[PDB]
């Protein structure tokens, strides 16, 4: 979603696999919050009892159990936090069924999106560019270096794979709520998977560096109904 | 000759000119440089 | 430590070496290189005879440096048997680092041999890119590597059951043999239908190979101050650490070439 | 009596000359049995070997948190006027406006954004 | 420069120590061509006598004021590391005997003298 | 699972010669069981099924360890060595039984079983010893357990919790009427008499001529491991392309004249190389004539590739139980430098004979 | 008695590490039973009134 | 590793050899560097070892260590109980009836 | 004639590290004063100072990256700390390969001409730290300026490599009548130890990049997409050499914070063999794992496991010794002297550094923090407030020892506050900015990232005037350092012991366990002339 | 004399009282022309660095 002023946390998450680095991460902050605050305890410790102290105890120095357990412990709670990991991981992609192609190809500094379904018999695929309107343009409240011209539109409720490639240098596509973030690179096609749920607007920005205008080539998402889809596309 | 000020490149103490003004030339020049390369690339594309 | 009169020499093996001036004149060559082969490349300069000035003083520089290294040695007698060792030690440890940037150009013609890309066809080496035969001259150099890593060990045991005319003829057929084996790969340069910007083969088949000339070119140096530093009695039969290095460096020079003849001729 | 009354005040002014004698003199003084000694040498034996002069000193005085609190506080104001002054004097676009960041707002809730936390571009 | 040595004892520097020559038409022994720091060693490695000792200090006695043990060094001082009378059980610690006062590791004990040589 | 077949056999061959190296007759012993226990794990692969005898292999492998560590009685160790060699066979065994199983194509299996067999290398520079005597031996080895259980949690859960017709045939006595089944496996011996031989000998010699200290001894073994892993892994490709018999042949060739050109150095410098050539003609004739024996057997017999193995695993364990000890016999009469002379031109008579198995007789 | 102390350093390093776990527990079963789990569950109660609303 | 009756006796045997008073510092400062308080005994040696060497300031510091020593105030309160007859016999005055 | 022979043709070892000090010191101006270029311009949104030059912004990142990894922490670590210190911890006369140092050292100020010169002839070299092949081409940078950027990689990475081989050499056979190598000290094991990683790091390094000249300026088509080639093999190429790196940053430092921790608190080191079995983990890791860099650009399904699993076991290690550490700390006498007060703030700020790592080990939350200012949070932590840290320590420890003159305590207290505060203040609000997701190397941001953008320029205005204050500490400890020994009792190494008397600790004053403070005032040029033993 | 100047060589180069890399009288042939020339490469390098940084081509 938009991006919000004094921001702290995550943004609002609009696919499943969202939810899932939600909910990993913290699954993860747990754990590293506990040895932070045993670290810390610890060094208020030796703040507290023994600055500037009489007796000095230079004999404790080997230790036999105690460095058996500051070995094993950190390894049961890394098994514990790869476990989920690993689920997540192997779990969540395009098991069955993907219902919608589109491909997003990434030039210098703007965004040429094709529908790779909805062909006619001579060849007129729905096409077009999107770039990113200047601040000199912009209209009565549209958001400054975020907004486009041209803006994706899709369904809800149906699986939308993104194929994405590149034609000068290497680019990333990137959308933080639908949890999407994928090369261009000027050789091969990648492909990521979103599922939406809520209608409404989500925007992204590149994320490799390609030189000058890098801090403009924003992405812009929306997720009208099926019937506000079809219309658009009777259109077009 | 072996002592405390011995074994710097500089001279330190009985000195024409004070140490101040070769200490810090050397930070007036060191945090300078980058300003000039800034400048120079910024009057060679026109803006200022 | 009782011996009589100790303290009139030193109490400890190691060399403290007098100051000499070839680092700082060795960096002036290096940074006058960089800058002129940076310029050049792009305009700015216009006459070549530039950059021939800074190699050809960059490698004065070496020649220099190495005249104290043998002085040092021969003449005034500072080489004990610690001193020995670390040299021994230091010249393992850069045949390392040169050994490590085979690795990758090996792992570059990997990674482009199994995963072709698209544009060219899936096939090793493509259409219109005729490779060299290796049952060719690529098999003469074989046979010419081994017989030279051969001779040189003829020579090592020459100066060691003293037998002076037995050690420069060694010497001088190895010389006059790995001539022969850079005459052979620069005249097969000229026999080829293949250039350095044709495909991804033709990018990576000459840098691995053409690493090792330049690695050959260095050895010819080296036997020929060997020789050279033998016919006017430098070496005795007990103490001599030039013939060592050069040996360690030709073997490791063979082992490279029997890669360079698996994984770049026969497989394709 | 007044060599060694009050070692606690003058004794780290003295020379080095007349530090040993002192030492010296409370080395065949101390051989006696004790309880021979009269008050003002048992304490001056006490401060001349474990007292708080010398190498005992602290590394820290009171009068030194003092020196490096108030030096924190001034090095801190330099650096909140110096960006003060630079703040002043900054190239404010038009999209940073009470009543532009308003219009945002109602088209970030005709399309509803952020039903969960919240959605709101007002900072002026 | 000067005559050459033929055993240790007779070497008083750096110019008893250059040989003589090697006869044309013959490969060079050590003992033909051998000059500073080098030779040296090779006279003493023939006789028995080791020239650069390799012998750590000695920790089979601790050490009184009465009876130190005794540091032989050609300067005024020498470094000197303790580590205990059974040679692991003191940690390490470092000291200084010079020729004005004797190391005393305020460990174990121990007292090192300085004798100069 | 196939990344788990993978990792299953890397650290099967990992940790056995990780427990080997360790030292606080006894390995003639180990390898002398190891190879009478090999046909009856064979056997058993057929009935009970794969997975079994890799199970009982990593228990054999613990009762066998801790019987090192916390055992200074020699009837103890003699135990533990006789259960590391019998343990081994199950799991080398059963892990390149069910290794060939799941890979079924002809040219991964190459690939694949190269990898699988690089890890003896990897054992042997991991630990010198493994669990040794003091604690902080075991703060080096705590952070590989932990990555090898952790990969584990990956294959696991692979098979398990989410997404990833037998037959009896070929009776060992119809194994061994095949002499082409034969050939690599006589070779297979060849090479590791060669190593063996080595072994105990070349340290003794080296005290007596090159006054070097112990630490050269260990050291001159490195460049080995590192040829090992380098051949294995470049020939398990080029095999394949090259002809799996070219390139036995050549490796072959490599031994000897790796083993001719050992004795004539007398220099450490001079001994580096000569182990690095050994190294890479051993790991190419492994990595020839392991993936061609399935190969074979499925051309002229029934696919059930279990005793091909077991064949395949007393021709590598015979050298280690009989012959080190032999070849330092045989020294001091025959000599330092006839012993790798004797062995070089045996190796290079012998390399004609990997000819036959150029083309593959119909069947 | 009184004149015949033995040990006590092993005793305090006992009480500082029974207390500097219990103390992190206590400061991150807070992160997950107070931070986490209601907004997942205003999340979900979130979605499950937008399927009512298109039901009707 | 040591037992309380081998540490007594270590510790006694090597204060009845102390001969200067570099010595006597250096045995007082590694008795009190350990996870076991001295048994009085121990201190009582200790105070005959200062008393050759002709030294008070550590007779009086030698007391006042065992108050930071000890846990808590009985504890030194039965120390000082036990070592009266050492103390109004050699001429020890405390620090706390000083007031240096 | 004698000032060149002693300071320009140089053979002895203590006599580079100075020059190496004086030049860190310029090439951290330097860099530091470029971050503060950048960090004015992302202020405001807008353009402020910059008119509207977006690059002259990535050659400012760019540099500013390369002159403050390659030459300020790199020559101070292994420069001065490691020359100076290693001879006289291990009991060496010099090192053995004196030539080859003095190269090291001059090998440098012609690589500093060539940045400088690729900044001012053209546009400039706006590439990234990392340069990627098909935007570091000739279709996007046209001239002579990342051809020159490519040379001065070269020249340092030749200066480190013979600085690996002489420290490895000094190392083995230069030691002393009883120190086997079980009884070194813990410096002496970290310089060994980054040394083996510089050895087989570099080559793979010089292999990228001159591949990269290569089809930049003689069209070779390596990494070209139109003759078979693809870019992400530099990738693989770079990051061999890219991770080890940051531990041969790192390795170094810690070895210093131990003997810090062992002096102030007077206790040997809990488990230094494990110190040493736990460096030899941490550096033999730092191999196995370098695609972590690279999660986004398509790899398998069944490789991220392997790189998620081989990542977090660095945490073992690490672990230990930071435990190790507390232990050490724990029941010693704690004194609160300058370099200890650093010691203090490393252990914290380094844990909260590397915490974060763990939360980027893992391939599925990598897609939410890849290319955002959480991993420069990440790593500014472990790096600025880890490293810097460690050699401002290092500095207050050993410059009396080296210089003979000793510095004021109240203004050095003052320049570790503010350097706290500041490095605390400018790199923490970048975790937020980056959870909400603002990506990387952009001059521009959207009006949402404004706020927290205002605090982190507020951060970089007291860690300058920290720095200035450290060079007036310097000026001040150069003149009148004589009588600066008697103001604070920080100047004494360590204080008396309990029942040791101050006419006894006045004869014997030193007691340490290295050479190091038993060497005179300034150590002599020829320090060692009858060799030290053990026993 | 003979080809055996390997000891008279060593009297020279001990105590020669001048550096060994100019000791010899043949020393002048290596660096009279080495140290000149170094001199015109550097200033050659250094007049091509200024003439590209204001933009004037050859
Ligand atoms: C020099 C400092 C430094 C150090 C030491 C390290 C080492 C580590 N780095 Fe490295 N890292 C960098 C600086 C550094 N890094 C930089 C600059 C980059 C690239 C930035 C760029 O490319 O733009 C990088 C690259 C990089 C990335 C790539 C991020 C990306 O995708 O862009 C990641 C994570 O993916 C990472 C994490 C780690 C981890 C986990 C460690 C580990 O070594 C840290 C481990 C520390 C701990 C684990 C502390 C343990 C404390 C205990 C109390 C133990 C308790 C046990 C547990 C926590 C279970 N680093
Ligand atoms: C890469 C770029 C740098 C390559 C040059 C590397 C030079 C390595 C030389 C190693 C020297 C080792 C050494 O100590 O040799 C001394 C002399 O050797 C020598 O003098 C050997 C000189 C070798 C010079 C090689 C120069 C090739 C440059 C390329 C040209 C193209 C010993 O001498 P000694 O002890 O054995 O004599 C004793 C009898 N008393
Ligand atoms: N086939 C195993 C040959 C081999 C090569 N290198 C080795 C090292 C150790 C070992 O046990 C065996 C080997
Ligand atoms: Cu273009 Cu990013
Ligand atoms: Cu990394
Ligand atoms: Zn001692």
């Amino acid at each position: 979603d938009v991006p919000t002023p004094w921001g702290i946390f995550f943004q609002d998450s609009a696919t499943p696999n969202m939810e899932g680095i939600i909910e990993l991460h913290n699954n993860i902050m747990f754990y590293l919050v506990l040895i932070l605050t045993f670290v810390s305890y610890i060094l208020y410790t030796i703040i507290y009892n023994y600055s500037n102290a009489t007796i000095v105890h230079k004999y404790m120095n080997h230790g036999q159990l105690i460095e058996i357990v500051w070995t094993t412990l950190p390894a049961v709670i890394l098994l514990i936090i790869a476990f989920p990991s690993f689920i997540l991981l192997y779990l969540c992609d395009e098991v069955i069924s993907p219902a919608m192609t589109i491909k997003a190809i990434g030039l210098q500094w703007y965004w040429k999106y094709e529908y790779s379904d909805f062909i006619n018999d001579d060849g007129e695929i729905v096409e077009f560019e999107s770039y990113v309107i200047p601040e000199e343009l912009l209209e009565d409240g549209q958001l400054r270096l975020l907004d486009v011209d041209a803006s994706v539109v899709v369904p809800v409720d149906t699986h939308i794979r993104f194929i994405v490639s590149s034609a000068d240098v290497i680019h990333d596509f990137c959308v933080p709520a639908l949890g999407v973030k994928v090369d261009a690179s000027p050789g091969r096609l990648n492909q990521t998977s979103a599922l939406i749920q809520r209608e409404g607007v989500y925007y992204g920005q590149c994320s490799e560096l390609c030189g000058v205008m890098h801090s403009a080539m924003p992405i812009k998402i929306e997720a009208v109904s099926l019937y506000e889809f079809i219309n658009w596309l009777d259109e077009q | 000759d072996v002592g405390p000020y011995s074994n710097l490149p500089f001279k330190v103490k009985n000195r024409r000119v004070p140490y101040a003004v070769p200490h810090f030339l050397f930070f007036a020049i060191g945090m300078g440089i980058p300003f000039f390369a800034c400048y120079v690339q910024l009057k060679r594309s026109g803006s200022i | 430590m009782r011996i009589q009169n100790r303290e009139n020499l030193q109490l400890f093996p190691f060399h403290l070496v007098t100051n000499s001036p070839w680092p700082l004149t060795t960096s002036l060559a290096l940074m006058s290189l960089a800058l002129t082969l940076g310029l050049t490349m792009h305009g700015y300069i216009g006459n070549h005879l530039w950059l021939f000035l800074a190699i050809s003083l960059v490698l004065s520089s070496i020649f220099l440096w190495v005249r104290d290294v043998v002085i040092e040695g021969t003449y005034l007698g500072d080489h004990t048997i610690a001193v020995r060792k670390g040299l021994n030690i230091g010249f393992m440890l850069f045949v390392l680092s040169e050994i490590l940037i085979f690795a990758a150009l090996f792992w570059s013609y990997f990674h482009s041999a199994m995963g072709p890309t698209i544009e060219i066809g899936c096939q090793w080496p493509p259409v219109g890119i005729t490779s060299i035969k290796p049952t060719e001259l690529p098999l003469l150099n074989t046979i010419i590597l081994l017989a030279s890593g051969a001779t040189v060990t003829w020579a090592h045991h020459s100066i060691l059951y003293k037998d002076r005319q037995g050690t420069l003829v060694g010497l001088f057929i190895t010389t006059l043999l790995i001539i022969l084996f850079v005459g052979c790969q620069v005249l097969e340069y000229t026999w080829a239908t293949f250039t350095i910007a044709d495909s991804v083969f033709g990018s990576i088949f000459y840098a691995g190979t053409g690493l090792h000339f330049i690695h050959m070119v260095m050895l010819i140096v080296m036997l020929a101050i060997c020789y050279a530093r033998m016919y006017f009695y430098h070496f005795t039969s007990n103490h001599h650490l030039g013939l060592e290095t050069t040996i360690l460096y030709l073997h490791v020079l063979d082992i490279i070439w029997l890669f360079l003849y698996i994984v770049f001729y026969w497989w394709g | 009596n007044a060599t060694v009354t009050n070692l606690e005040k003058r004794w780290e002014d003295l020379p080095e000359t007349d530090q040993k004698d002192i030492i010296s003199q409370l080395s065949e003084r101390q051989k006696l049995p004790w309880k021979d000694l009269t008050l003002s040498e048992k304490k001056a034996a006490w401060y001349i070997s474990f007292g708080e002069w010398g190498p005992r000193r602290p590394v820290h005085t009171k009068e030194d948190k003092l020196y490096i609190f108030w030096g924190t506080v001034i090095g801190i104001v330099i650096s909140a006027t110096i960006f003060g002054a630079f703040r002043y004097n900054r190239n404010v676009p038009k999209t940073m406006n009470r009543e532009w960041q308003a219009a945002s707002d109602e088209y970030l809730k005709s399309k509803n954004a952020e039903p969960f936390t919240g959605y709101s571009q007002i900072q002026s | 420069q000067f005559k050459t040595a033929t055993s240790i004892a007779e070497v008083e520097g750096l110019e008893n120590l250059v040989g003589p020559g090697a006869k044309t038409g013959t490969v060079p022994t050590d003992l033909e061509q051998a000059t500073g720091l080098e030779r040296y060693e090779l006279l003493g490695k023939l006789e028995g006598i080791e020239v650069f000792d390799e012998t750590p200090l000695e920790a089979v006695r601790k050490g009184t004021m009465k009876d130190p043990i005794l540091i032989d060094s050609y300067d005024d001082y020498r470094y000197v590391g303790c580590t205990g009378v059974p040679a692991d059980s003191h940690n390490i610690e470092w000291l200084k005997p010079t020729t004005e006062k004797n190391a005393r590791c305020w460990e174990c004990g121990s007292v090192y003298k300085l004798n100069f040589l | 699972s196939r990344k788990l077949i993978l990792f299953i056999v890397f650290l099967a061959l990992l940790l056995d010669n990780m427990l080997l190296t360790v030292v606080v007759l006894l390995f003639a012993s180990k390898a002398t069981v190891q190879l009478i226990t090999n046909p009856f794990i064979g056997l058993l692969t057929n009935r009970i099924g794969y997975p079994i005898p890799i199970f009982a292999g990593f228990c054999i492998m613990f009762v066998s360890t801790i019987m090192f560590a916390f055992s200074s009685s020699y009837a103890f160790l003699l135990i533990a060595r006789s259960l590391q060699g019998i343990g081994s066979s199950c799991s080398s065994v059963a892990g390149m039984g069910m290794l060939a199983s799941v890979y079924t194509d002809d040219e991964e299996r190459g690939n694949v079983m190269g990898i699988a067999l690089g890890g003896l290398a990897m054992g042997v520079l991991v630990g010198p010893p493994f669990g040794s005597v003091l604690y902080e031996f075991v703060g080096k080895t705590a952070p590989f357990l932990v990555l090898a259980a952790l990969v584990l949690l990956d294959g696991a859960i692979q098979l398990f919790v989410l997404q990833p017709e037998s037959q009896k045939g070929t009776p060992l006595t119809t194994l061994l009427k095949d002499p082409y089944i034969l050939i690599a496996a006589g070779s297979i011996c060849f090479a590791n008499m060669g190593i063996a031989m080595l072994e105990p000998a070349l340290p003794i010699w080296m005290m007596e001529t090159m006054c070097s200290r112990k630490w050269q001894l260990g050291v001159a073994f490195l460049p080995a491991s590192i040829s090992y892993l380098i051949g294995t892994n470049i020939f398990g490709i080029l095999a394949h392309k090259m002809g799996r018999w070219l390139c036995a042949l050549l490796g072959m060739i490599i031994v000897g004249v790796s083993i001719l050109c050992i004795p004539f150095a007398k220099n450490i410098y001079g001994l580096i190389a000569p182990n690095f050539g050994v190294g890479f003609a051993i790991g190419m004739v492994d990595s020839s004539m392991m993936p061609i024996m399935g190969y074979l057997v499925d051309l002229r017999h029934v696919s059930v590739y279990g005793s091909v193995y077991a064949i395949a695993d007393v021709a590598f364990c015979m050298g280690y139980a009989i012959g080190p000890s032999a070849g330092g016999a045989i020294a001091k009469a025959i000599g330092f430098p006839w012993l790798m002379t004797i062995i070089g031109i045996i190796d290079i008579l012998f390399a004609p004979l990997c000819f036959f198995l150029r083309s593959p007789p119909a069947k | 008695s009184l004149t015949r102390i033995q040990g006590s350093v092993k005793r305090r390093i006992l009480t500082d590490i029974s207390v500097g776990l219990t103390l992190g527990f206590g400061f991150a079963s807070y992160w997950w039973w107070g931070v986490h789990k209601p907004t997942v569950a205003h999340r979900e109660n979130y979605y499950i009134e937008l399927a009512k609303k298109k039901k009707a | 590793e040591e037992t309380y009756e081998e540490f007594s006796q270590r510790y006694e045997k090597e204060f009845d050899e102390a001969y200067d008073l570099f010595e006597v510092q250096r045995v007082l400062n590694n008795c009190f560097s350990y996870d076991i308080v001295p048994s009085p005994a121990v201190i009582g040696k200790a105070l005959n070892a200062c008393r050759r060497v002709n030294d008070y300031a550590t007779a009086v510091r030698v007391f006042e260590g065992l108050k930071h020593k000890v846990e808590t105030k009985e504890q030194y309160d039965a120390y000082l109980e036990e070592l009266k007859d050492v103390r109004e016999e050699l001429g020890i005055d405390l620090k706390e009836e000083l007031f240096p | 004639m004698n000032y060149i022979n002693r300071w320009l043709f140089s053979t002895n070892a203590k006599d580079i590290a100075v020059l190496y000090f004086i030049f860190a010191l310029f090439c951290g101006l330097l860099g530091s004063i470029m971050s503060l270029i950048l960090r004015l311009e992302l202020s405001a949104p807008g353009n402020q100072i910059l008119m509207g030059n977006h690059q002259l912004f990535n050659v400012v990142a760019t540099a500013h990256a390369v002159l403050m990894v390659f030459f300020l922490v790199m020559p101070a670590a292994i420069g001065f700390f490691g020359n100076y210190l290693l001879p006289l911890m291990i009991g060496a006369s010099d090192m053995s390969f004196a030539r080859l140092n003095n190269i090291s050292f001059w090998l440098l100020p012609p690589a500093l001409v060539s940045l400088l010169a690729s900044a001012l002839i053209e546009n400039g070299a706006g590439t990234g730290w990392t340069v990627y092949p098909p935007l570091a081409g000739v279709q996007s940078h046209s001239g002579p300026s990342v051809d020159l950027a490519i040379f001065a990689l070269h020249l340092t990475s030749i200066s480190s490599l013979l600085g690996a081989i002489n420290f490895i050499t000094t190392t083995l056979n230069m030691r002393t009548i009883g120190m086997t190598m079980s009884k070194l000290p813990l410096f002496v094991w970290a310089v060994v130890f980054t040394s083996i990683l510089l050895l087989l790091s570099l080559p793979v390094l010089s292999a990228g990049v001159t591949l990269l000249l290569l089809d930049r300026n003689f069209n070779t088509s390596f990494f070209e997409p139109a003759g078979g080639g693809d870019p992400i093999l530099y990738q693989h190429l770079f990051w061999f050499f890219g991770h080890p790196e940051v531990y041969i940053l790192i390795i170094p430092g810690f070895g210093i914070i131990s003997h810090i921790v062992s002096t102030y608190s007077k206790k040997p080191v809990f488990g230094a063999i494990g110190m040493v079995y736990a460096m030899g983990s941490i550096g033999f890791l730092g191999l196995l794992v370098w695609s972590h860099h690279m999660y986004t650009v398509g790899l398998d399904v069944d490789s991220r496991a392997y790189f998620t699993s081989a990542t977090m076991v660095i945490a073992v290690p690490t672990g230990i010794k930071i435990f190790s550490w507390l232990a050490t700390l724990y029941g010693g006498s704690i004194r609160y002297t300058t370099p200890m007060l650093y010691a203090f703030a490393f252990l914290f700020l380094f844990t909260v550094g590397g915490l974060s790592g763990v939360v980027l080990s893992n391939a599925s939350l990598d897609i939410a923090f890849h290319d955002t200012y959480y991993v420069i949070g990440h790593f500014h932590y472990v790096l600025s407030l880890g490293a810097v840290f460690s050699l401002f320590a290092g500095y207050y420890y050993w410059s009396p020892l080296i210089t003979g003159l000793y510095y004021n305590n109240n203004l050095a207290n003052i320049q570790f506050w503010l350097l706290f505060i500041g490095t605390n203040v400018t790199f923490f609000p970048m975790h937020f900015l980056g959870l909400n997701g603002m990506p990387r190397r952009i001059p521009d941001y959207p009006d949402a990232f404004a706020g927290w953008n205002a605090i982190s320029s507020f951060g970089s205005l007291i860690s300058i005037i920290s720095v200035i204050l450290f060079a007036y500490v310097i000026y001040d400890q150069l003149v009148n350092g004589l009588t600066n020994k008697q103001l604070s009792t920080n100047s004494l190494f360590k204080n008396p012991d309990f029942i040791e008397s101050n006419i006894i600790f006045n004869d014997n004053s030193i007691k340490s366990s290295s050479i190091d403070f038993l060497l005179t005032s300034p150590p002599l040029p020829h320090t060692f002339n009858t060799p030290a033993i053990q026993s | 004399t003979a080809t055996e100047k390997i000891i008279e060589l060593q009297k020279f180069y001990q105590s020669t009282n001048k550096p060994i890399y100019a000791a010899h009288p043949r020393s002048k042939y290596y660096l009279i022309p080495y140290f000149g020339l170094l001199g015109v490469s550097v200033a050659a390098t250094l007049f091509y660095t200024g003439r590209a940084c204001f933009g004037i081509k050859d």
